[PDB]
């Protein structure tokens, strides 16, 4: 069985405000430029997951205004999240991606041709913009993400080269820098497609994931998410056709055969180009404070182990700026005097308001907490899978302050609570 | 607009001898960074559509006999037929595709002697 | 095995209109840009108009701009030229020419049509 | 610590109404025409910041109904803003910008095949409309704005020509006549782009700025903005490449090399064309009074130093009219008989209602005000930091009147308040 | 698919059809969401040959 | 000083007087103003419907 | 109507405006609705030659 | 159907029509919905030859 | 629910992305594209709760 945190945690009237201050990331939008030495320029894009691991001070060691209001021996302390605001900078815009050599045999919207045969390497330079997406998630543990990967072929008839790879639904952990699906699906494009010329550059060599809302909702305790918001939209702009040998030919009974040059039935793998209609200031979710009132599950915004995980995706501000540098100067505008570069810049300002809570460790409570998470009890006196995972560490050990009215989110909180 | 002038007038070449034809533009055609001269040489026979002979002022088309050759740079260009055969009687044109509008030459008529 | 066939020539009174068409047989028509090239009877070769591979962009000469128009039919694989307000100086033979490169194309032509004659007089 | 202005400042019932009458500006929309002397014709565009500095009469010096209520020696007076309306004229419209020589190679949205490499000077005449923006903010001090500028490299190995310039986030003070972000980026287009052919003539040699809300919301006193309103929207019409050598080529492991006519990889620097959407009248922000009740800072609409700053951007009325002047006359429409000119005209009407307030000067109050602002206490008996800055100066010294009902905004105020 | 001519914006009469004038066509369908709940399977109507 | 000079036929800068074509979006029956009565409750000015 | 080029998708520097390059153009206007009531005829504003 | 030229975004001068420039055209109409109830058949207006 | 039965009918076309897969039969120097076999798959994920 499972009981809600409301049953065994007691809340106090102590509130704190923490701000991470301005955070910046600058880098190339498609890949990461590494010289022979190391990775001088990282890969920063608007279609990436942003996972912030916020580290709070230990409430036990942290010097409270009152140490005589609690029992030092029979009670422990823990930080409970109360409200937050995610602040974005930079103007609104859209980002263009593409592939210099992409698999696109033909246009099929208002063109269909039965002339010559398709030769080797029919690839074209194609640029587009992706699906519009926004989402925000908050929890104690990094979120789960589902994608489609190559399955394991067991003891059976050995498959010939070219057979359709089996598909499996693989769940994993969403780490920092993992991409998001862009209207082409949620699959391991590195393993399920071999030609490396089917999707744009910024996803043709990585994995695109989608949040696993069903299992994260079905979890018993409820530590994966306390709070989420999402908003996505897209439409189909252009329809085209892929070039290659057809794995499964069309059955005889479904069509009437042709003649002359119509005998060879054209390719039947149909793909479209996604788009996002319009960006407007009245649809945004960020730059707005959310008051986390009641959690969806049992964990009612309690931060075990002095951790917090914030997941952000926001493609509404994703302009890729272009810079130019002058190698030389000539008489009249040579094209080879100039070098072109692409950059993307992302700016954040995360603000949180936390509350203090205390737990009385009776026999049943100790046993229940041991069953739930042994680390919580072992800490109150260590190998952790988060050790090898990559996140963005935000440290707030020396940024807690109870002067609420001197900070913007503090003013909004005091006005909202009324008292 | 770039005016292309074909310097040799209609010239008659003896049997088994080389033929030379000069084309000149009013502007420099060469691009200095990549060393590319934007010039093409076409051949037309009486009553038929013209057939391509040379492109990029040096490269040769597939199926074109090796006897033809092209050279030049800047504002001077030459086309040379190393050996002459009766099937080479035609009219030859030089085209520049450096800038619009794409202009052809006046055309030089090459005939046996 | 690539062929180009032209149709639409004939006599027409000055000031009248006309239409020319060019059909391509063994060619991936959707890839290569194409053009029309005029030749007066007894004179040299002159450019007229050009179209992009997908038909998005077109280019005309100064003497032709405003009167002629070039069009594409990729599904039926045919090239159209609409001629308006004809003059006596346009009696010539017209050629349907195929470029080399695709998207807008470098201006040299691989294959040519057979040519169709247009006459404008009384 | 910082206290709210509600403590040491006490309001009175002495309301006043003022207005700036009609304000007009006529000029070229792209560049300022100047003869050998100076700018005969200024540069007026719909994509410019309009910053009005309104100068108010000194409360102590000018006439009052009676001085028995207040003490001249132990008290002082300041002007506080309690409402305003910004009225615009001229019909709604859309402004068109462009460049005669813009860097655009191919339109890659939908194409077929490949074409050759760029020659020298592949530049075309391009026109477009911009992202739709309209905002308005008000404060005691001029607002701050952010942009991205070239950075200074410290002592290190001397950089070769053509390297990517380092980027810095620069914060400055917005002055009257500065341009706005237009969906191309909020960046210094004169330093970071040397070819001068990548953005239209409006901003190809200027600095676009974006309001820096994150830091003006973190000011300790909050004098930079009392309130602000903003509405933005755009979408992406067309996509295209650029011409020039690529500084950072595509990695060898992200693409499969092609052969024959697909050998040389095409340029992978992709740009889009912004476009504002439908213009409407139900989305307007202007011609509507605003009632200041609570500020987002501590300064609750109190004007220090007898001046006030209003910042306005409105791109919904930005039609560039076209004028034609006849040089001569001919037989049948010679094209060289006419000369074509472009003008842009802007019309404003600023109306305010103010309120008179009194401050009691005790010892600790005086010390607090001195800590906050020395000029305030110095003036209650110099070089300003606005010596070199530019503003549109609006004087309202002789335009205060207590006949509220005689003016259009006064009746609205009397309906709202009721007394 | 049996498509012959684009009639949204047409110019001139090109000609009359020959045999087998069919082209490769793709598209997207009408958007629909629907949910019924009941004890017995739902009835559906269509039009058939008389 | 606003441009880098071109060469060849780019030497003569092309025209820079840009104009657009207006268009209303959609006509609809839920956006009409007429065929509905209006009652003059309170005037904006001093003259109250006299 | 006086119109030279469609700078939206064009800009090739291959020609200059000659004499009488006017073309036939049609369009629809900006969409407007307005209703005013007053004792005296309303005022209007326009821009005229100085 | 009688239709000579497209005038939206089509540069080019006006040629004089010959005989029978008609073309095959298709379209879809204005969207409408209407429901009325009465005791007598409803009246309808149109424009006719006087 | 008579007879211990229920019937739930669902149609949802808003999640209908057809995933494309590519497999390799051989390896060549310069992208022959006869090396690649293309397949198409669609997946539905459901969770009914009552």
């Amino acid at each position: 069985a499972v009981v809600a945190t409301d049953a065994y945690v007691k809340r106090t009237n102590i509130f704190y405000h923490a701000s991470s201050s301005r955070l910046l990331a600058v880098g190339h939008p498609y890949y990461s430029i590494k010289k022979v030495n190391k990775t001088v320029v990282p890969k920063v894009s608007g279609y990436q997951y942003r996972v912030f691991k916020v580290v709070l001070p230990d409430p036990n060691k942290f010097a409270l205004p009152d140490s005589s209001l609690f029992d030092p021996t029979t009670q422990r302390l823990v930080w409970a999240c109360t409200g937050l605001e995610v602040g974005r900078g930079q103007p609104l815009g859209v980002g263009v991606s593409g592939h210099p050599l992409l698999n696109k045999y033909d246009d099929v919207e208002n063109s269909g041709g039965y002339g010559g045969n398709p030769g080797q390497d029919n690839r074209v330079n194609v640029g587009m913009d992706y699906k519009q997406t926004q989402l925000c998630m908050v929890g104690c543990a990094p979120p789960l993400g589902e994608h489609w990967g190559k399955g394991t072929q067991c003891s059976n008839t050995s498959v010939q080269n070219g057979d359709c790879p089996p598909l499996e639904l693989i769940t994993s952990v969403i780490q920092d820098g993992d991409m998001v699906d862009t209207g082409f699906g949620a699959m391991n494009f590195a393993d399920l497609q071999t030609n490396k010329s089917d999707v744009p550059l910024d996803i043709c060599g990585t994995v695109c994931k989608y949040p696993d809302y069903l299992q994260m909702a079905a979890d018993p305790y409820g530590d994966r998410l306390f709070f989420y918001l999402r908003k996505e939209q897209m439409f189909a702009r252009h329809f085209f056709n892929r070039a290659g040998t057809v794995g499964e030919p069309v059955p005889d009974d479904l069509l009437v055969k042709g003649g002359n040059n119509r005998s060879s039935v054209a390719s039947s793998i149909y793909v479209h180009t996604p788009s996002g209609s319009l960006v407007s200031s009245e649809a945004q979710l960020f730059n707005k404070p959310y008051w986390l009132q009641k959690a969806q599950g049992h964990n009612n915004g309690i931060c075990w182990g002095n951790h917090l995980f914030v997941t952000v995706v926001d493609t509404t501000r994703s302009t890729n700026m272009t810079l130019c540098a002058s190698v030389s100067k000539s008489a009249t505008y040579t094209n080879s005097d100039y070098k072109e570069y692409m950059r993307h810049v992302e700016e954040f300002d995360l603000q949180f308001i936390f509350q203090l809570c205390s737990i009385t460790l009776s026999a049943e409570v100790m046993a229940y907490i041991h069953t739930m998470n042994p680390s919580v009890l072992e800490d109150w006196n260590k190998q952790d899978p988060y050790k090898d995972m990559s996140f963005w560490e935000v440290n707030l050990k020396e940024k807690f302050s109870s002067e609420l009215d001197q900070f913007p989110l503090g003013r909004k909180f005091l006005l909202q609570s009324g008292y | 607009d770039i005016v292309m002038t074909q310097s040799p007038d209609s010239l008659a070449v003896s049997l088994g001898e080389r033929a030379t034809i000069n084309c000149k533009s009013s502007q420099s055609i060469l691009y200095s960074s990549s060393n590319k001269n934007y010039l093409a040489w076409y051949q037309q026979k009486p009553g038929q559509p013209p057939k391509l002979l040379i492109y990029w002022a040096s490269t040769r088309e597939s199926g074109v006999p090796d006897r033809f050759s092209g050279s030049g740079s800047g504002t001077d260009f030459t086309l040379t037929i190393s050996s002459l055969l009766p099937e080479d009687v035609a009219v030859y044109y030089c085209q520049q595709y450096h800038s619009t509008p794409w202009t052809f030459g006046q055309g030089t008529k090459v005939e046996i002697k | 095995e690539v062929q180009l066939l032209e149709s639409g020539g004939g006599l027409v009174q000055p000031g009248g209109s006309l239409r020319l068409s060019c059909a391509a047989s063994g060619l991936t028509f959707s890839s290569y840009a194409m053009s029309w090239v005029r030749q007066a009877p007894g004179k040299g070769l002159e450019w007229v108009s050009s179209i992009s591979a997908s038909g998005g962009s077109t280019y005309y000469a100064d003497s032709v701009r405003g009167r002629f128009t070039i069009s594409r039919d990729n599904s039926r694989t045919t090239l159209y030229l609409q001629m308006n307000i004809l003059r006596a100086e346009d009696t010539a033979v017209y050629y349907c020419a195929k470029d080399r490169m695709g998207v807008r194309g470098s201006g040299w032509f691989d294959y040519w049509g057979q040519g169709t004659l247009v006459t404008v007089s009384s």
